[PDB]
RNA sequence: UCAUAAUAACUUCUCGAAUCGCACGGCCUUGCGCCGGCGAUGGUUCAUUCAAAUUUCUGCCCUAUCAACUUUCGACGGCUGGGUAUUGGCCAGCCGUGGUGACAACGGGUAACGGAGGGUUAGGGCUCGACCCCGGAGAAGGAGCCUGAGAAACGGCUACUACA
RNA sequence: AAACUGCGAAUGGCUCAUUAAAUCAGUUAUCGUUUAUUUGAUAGUUACAUGGAUAACCGUGGUAAUUCUAGAGCU
């Protein structure tokens, strides 16, 4: 239609940012960045919409302004800037790092974590191959591309990123018996470990995993992001993902109820 | 018909009256940039040579260079063109404009001195003007004054004086800033 | 297939980047390497037909020996047109569901796919057909397999 | 009833409350004076009138005299 | 040029090589000592200042 | 016939920084000498992001007083090129005689933009949808083009027709 | 202030005339292409610094008429 879209519609917004249908016509519009905008995380949202830091539109850019708040040890200062998972947000003014991760409703949620945790990442491998002049070569889930990796890594692990040197420290294989958390999907959220795997030629291979309460749940390739073989290296937040039922639920908002009041 | 009479050695520029058709009878059917001379214009005007570089049409168009013909021609003006100024990237305006070959039909002439006379004009050659502005950079600097590669080029430069407003203090400098 | 001569047009036909002027003579089990014919092998457990690798025919649009991969949807139909050149048109029926008198009716569609000369194809046969990138106004499938006849 | 509920801001110094309070906020407590302007359909027709003008937009009474 | 007139410009553009020379050795001397001044200045300021 | 690498050559032929702001520092052969930090704006290739253009499968209301239709001057396919950001009968030459149809083609009507959905209800249905969300098209009627990463743009330009 | 240069003005907002496998819906493909901007990597083959123009500005004009423009002098 002429060219690029630079508006966004309110309604048309996604779904999990959980935006009032009220109070305005028009959303934030995420700006291009390192993920999609389906699936992100605007700073503004963040800042604004669930630590109320900032009261409006107006004050959220002028805490930008000042710096205070960086995304990967890096400032950023552009309000629509697109964060998604896994990404490290710390405000030192404040004194708290955050983690954004899934609950087990498929959202984003506030998640503290400490200092020590707060200087690396991880993140899932798109590709490997050789690039110019011979020198081999990877790109994560983020658009961070790494030259001069690990021989024996493949396409669809995960590595730990330093995050200060953007040198990759270990990894881990993608195979039965690991721990894995699902990004996308209708079982956004969900943690559990690989049972095994079922594959078929020309694509879309799906994997089969199982709950720690023993449920078991299915979900295709692209959507599968391991965090760990064993006691999973980035801290969980609470509620492990369990995915109770709603009967569960109303039993157990009564039950902590009564037993504080 | 008047004429615009423009003197580039002494920057000095005037405008005249002139009624009398037979004294205009040598300038037409002559190109723009063309050499003419003076001397039927009068007894005063003797040993001088004129260059032809413009004129008006009655209507008030200009005349344009390159274009062969007595009266006027709508063309296709692009950017870079002489008569038009793009109000817009990538614009072209169809417009209307005026021969190189002069004529009677035209309202005014413009022309130049190329060759002082033996005799001077009362407002014209009898006066002078100062030039705007001195070199702004640095290597012009040092041809201007024939500076040798290292002879401090900052000291060399045109400096002026201004004074405040009424506030009774003392004038002061104003400098260039040479730039490269 | 039936093809009378190789070598019967204006052009000279031969395989792109295949060189066939070499001075010194090198034999290798590689296909293309080392001036023979070459071929490749499609996948999704479609074997190569003898025809192919051993034949003298020269074609750039079939599958096999060709600069056309094979990717997307794969369709199965009964032959109903042999009638040109290289080309061949199937016929795929259906059934659709009417949801107010519960109850279905017949329908059908043509489907227009290229036929390389490695098979041989009469009338009233099935097959198996794959996509590929547009060949031509309305070829967009290639012949993959030829079902044995009753 | 005989409640009332509202909002409430405190700020470390009174310098640090006027760098990120509004200006409206500020003219009600009566810190700050109000803006004096003209209205908005006045500003509008003026800055249309100025794109008829090229340098020196400031004085343009030099064409008056070319009528003689 | 309104700068300068005419008696400026050729008495500037014919001045003898030998005041240039000199202009030259007066400004890298002046410099130099100035340099020099700065130089012995913060020295010894930073080392009364460290014992007191 | 992928990534990447090597060899023989080629080109009105590219790119590889003559740009800008803060800090005032450190060496000794003390020369208006040498070295040194963090940003801004640019730059070749690969990757990513917002996309965009084409593309596979199946699905639309009434009408036979519409039963055969398509190829003058491409209608279906083969081959060598031309053109385009790329595939392609998209176009130019040469050669075959095909393609759709009673399982309703082709043509005529629509007080017809499509969909999410609105109204009315035992179940099954009937009817409406210009209109706040998503996709397409248009700026009085037709055609042509400049600039640019992106327009066949009209609060951009050129011409004819109709108004003024 | 003015003026040159860079970027935007191809998004929004309005309307339903045309359109009956066309638009459109759900589902696929690009091993058949272009991509400003954002993000991450990445390029050893006079020099202590190269050359001519132009606008604002000064000054002289034309036409009943327009966001029309001429010729002359500086940077
Ligand atoms: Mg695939
Ligand atoms: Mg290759
Ligand atoms: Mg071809
Ligand atoms: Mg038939
Ligand atoms: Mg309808
Ligand atoms: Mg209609
Ligand atoms: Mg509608
Ligand atoms: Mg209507
Ligand atoms: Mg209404
Ligand atoms: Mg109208
Ligand atoms: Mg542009
Ligand atoms: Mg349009
Ligand atoms: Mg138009
Ligand atoms: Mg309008
Ligand atoms: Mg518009
Ligand atoms: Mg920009
Ligand atoms: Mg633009
Ligand atoms: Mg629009
Ligand atoms: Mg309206
Ligand atoms: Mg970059």
């Amino acid at each position: 239609a002429r060219g690029p879209k630079k508006h966004q519609k309110r309604l048309s917004a996604p779904s999990h940012w959980l935006l009032d249908k009220l109070s305005g016509a028009y959303a934030p519009r995420p700006s291009t960045g390192p993920h999609k905008l389906r699936d992100c995380m605007p700073l503004i949202v963040f800042v604004r919409n669930r630590l109320k830091y900032a009261l409006n539109y107006r004050e959220t850019k002028a805490i930008m302004m000042q710096r205070l708040v960086k995304v990967d040890g890096k400032v950023r200062t552009d309000i629509t800037y697109p964060a998604g998972f896994m990404d490290v947000i710390t405000i030192e003014k404040t004194g708290e790092n955050f983690r954004l991760i899934y609950d087990t409703k498929g959202r984003f949620t506030v998640h503290r974590i400490t200092d020590e945790e707060a200087k690396y990442k991880l993140g899932k491998v798109k590709r490997v191959q050789l690039g110019r002049g011979g020198v081999p070569f990877l790109v994560t889930h983020d658009a961070r591309t790494i030259r001069y990796p690990d021989p024996l890594i493949k396409v669809n692990d995960t590595v730990k990123i330093d995050l200060e040197t953007g040198k990759i420290t270990d990894f881990i294989k993608f195979d039965t018996g690991a721990l894995a958390m699902i990004t996308g999907g209708r079982n956004m959220g969900r943690v559990g470990v690989i049972t095994h795997r079922e594959r078929h030629d020309g694509g879309f291979g799906i994997v089969h995993l199982k709950d720690a309460l023993d449920n078991t749940f299915a979900t295709r390739e692209s959507n599968v992001f391991v965090i760990g073989s064993e006691k999973p290296w980035i801290s969980l937040p609470k509620g492990k993902g369990v995915k109770l039922t709603i009967a569960e639920e109303r039993d157990q908002r009564r039950a902590r109820a009564l037993a504080a009041a | 018909m008047k004429l615009n009479i423009s003197h580039p050695a002494n920057g000095s520029q005037k405008l005249i009256e002139v009624e009398d058709e037979r004294k205009l009878r040598h300038f037409y059917d002559k190109r723009m940039g063309a050499e003419v001379a003076g001397d039927p214009l009068g007894p005063e005007w003797k040993g001088y040579i004129l260059r032809i570089t413009g004129g008006n049409d009655k209507q008030g168009f200009p005349m344009k260079q390159g274009v062969i013909a007595p009266n006027r021609v709508r063309l296709l003006l692009s950017e870079g063109h002489s008569c038009y100024r793009p109000r817009r990237d990538g614009e072209r305006k169809r417009k209307s404009v005026r021969g190189c070959i002069v004529g009677p039909d035209l309202s005014v002439l413009a022309l130049s001195i190329v060759k002082q006379g033996e005799q001077d004009i009362p407002g014209l050659t009898d006066v002078v003007h100062p030039k705007r502005l001195g070199p702004k950079r640095a290597t012009k600097i040092r041809r201007f004054f024939s500076l040798s590669k290292d002879d401090d080029v900052r000291k060399y430069v045109i400096r002026r004086e201004v004074q405040p407003k009424g506030e009774g203090k003392k004038p002061y400098t104003k400098a260039p800033r040479i730039q490269r | 297939a039936t093809e009378l001569t190789v070598q019967s047009e204006r052009a000279f036909l031969k395989q792109p980047h295949i060189f066939l002027n070499s001075k010194v003579k090198v034999k290798s089990t590689r296909p293309g390497k080392g001036g023979r014919r070459w071929y490749k092998d499609v996948g999704l457990g479609f074997k190569t037909p003898k025809t192919a690798i051993e034949g003298h025919y020269i074609d750039k649009k079939c599958p096999f020996t060709g600069m056309v991969s094979i990717r997307g949807r794969i369709l199965t139909g009964r032959v109903v047109s042999t009638k040109m050149h290289r080309t061949i048109i199937i016929r795929r029926e259906y059934l659709h569901y009417i949801p107010k008198y519960n109850r279905y009716e017949k329908r059908h569609k043509n489907l227009a796919a290229h036929v390389s000369p490695a098979f041989r194809v009469e009338e009233g046969d099935m097959v198996v057909v794959g996509q590929c990138r547009p060949l031509s106004k309305t070829v967009r499938f290639n012949v993959l397999r030829v079902l044995p006849r009753t | 009833g005989g409640k009332t509920t509202g909002f409430a801001l405190i700020y470390d110094s009174p310098e640090a409350l006027k760098k990120f309070e509004p200006r409206y906020r500020l003219v009600r407590a009566g810190l700050a004076a109000k803006v004096e302007k003209a209205s908005r359909q006045q500003r509008k027709q003026r800055k249309n009138r100025l794109k008829t003008l090229r340098g020196t937009a400031k004085v343009k009474g030099a064409k008056a005299k070319k009528e003689k | 040029i309104v700068g300068a007139s005419l008696e400026v410009i050729k008495e500037r553009r014919s001045m003898r090589p030998e005041a240039r020379n000199a202009a030259r050795l007066a400004a890298i001397k002046e410099s130099k000592e100035k340099k020099a001044a700065a130089q012995a200045a913060k020295k010894a300021e930073k080392a009364k200042n460290a014992a007191a």
